[PDB]
């Protein structure tokens, strides 16, 4: 009674994957340099003891 | 005349020095210079302001 034939199964797996992405970047970059005579404008000090 | 080496005692020049210590940090510096009285004067200003 016990030795009989046996089923059969298939298997089957999925695996799936999904990536998105998105980058933005602005920038500035300024600067200025203005003398007068015994008076200067400049963006730091060693700026206006170049302009001299 | 008493020092002997002289291009600028750029670091001994200041009175007040308190700059805004960072990477991103923006300036502007004002400057009169006579140079026939002798005198001169600096004045430099910085900022910054981020979040995120």
């Amino acid at each position: 009674s016990l030795d009989i034939p046996v089923k059969q199964v298939q298997i089957e797996a999925r695996i799936v994957t999904v990536k998105e992405g998105n980058l933005e970047e602005l920038g500035v970059r300024w600067g200025v340099m203005s003398t007068n005579g015994s008076h200067s404008v400049g963006g730091s000090i060693e700026s206006n003891l170049w302009q001299k | 005349g008493l020092l002997a080496d002289d291009e600028f005692p750029v670091d001994e020049f200041l009175n007040v020095n308190l700059a805004s210590t960072s990477a991103n940090a923006s300036s502007i510096a004002f400057q009169v210079a006579k140079l026939g009285s002798g005198t001169l004067l600096d004045l430099e200003l910085s900022a910054l302001q981020n979040e995120s």
